[PDB]
């Protein structure tokens, strides 16, 4: 269900080798493929859950420069909004 | 002269913002928990 949706979620990608699956990694967001050795940025989207959460800041997971996935998200970017 | 205000009060400063901050540990924190670790 998801990996479809994350999969197809760029389409038309070609990459001949060097790339990362279109899946999740920790949280249920949609990460699109990408070719290996690249900043894949994109932050989460409008509230999570049960709260809106910022989402000004750009986090990025990175495409491994190989055939797979990285160890940070840079997720950070979507923290609370709150006063105090 | 060397002068300092923050560096003692830190005990009521971190206080202040850690008792505030509760309220985002008992829900709040399962989600930056997870954004932040992501």
């Amino acid at each position: 269900l998801q990996d479809q949706h994350c999969e197809s979620l760029s389409l038309a990608s070609n990459i001949s080798g060097l790339q990362c699956n279109a899946s999740v990694d920790l949280i249920g967001t949609c990460w699109p493929r990408s070719p290996a050795g690249q900043l894949v940025v994109r932050p989460c989207p409008a509230f999570f859950y049960g709260v809106r959460y910022n989402t000004t800041n750009n986090g990025y997971r990175e495409c491994l420069a190989n055939g797979s996935w990285a160890a940070r998200v840079n997720y950070s970017e979507c923290q609370e909004i709150l006063n105090e | 002269p060397p002068i300092s205000l923050d560096l003692t009060f830190n005990l009521l400063r971190e206080v202040l913002e850690i008792a505030k901050a509760e309220q985002e540990a008992e829900e709040a924190a399962k989600n930056r928990l997870l954004l932040e670790e992501a």
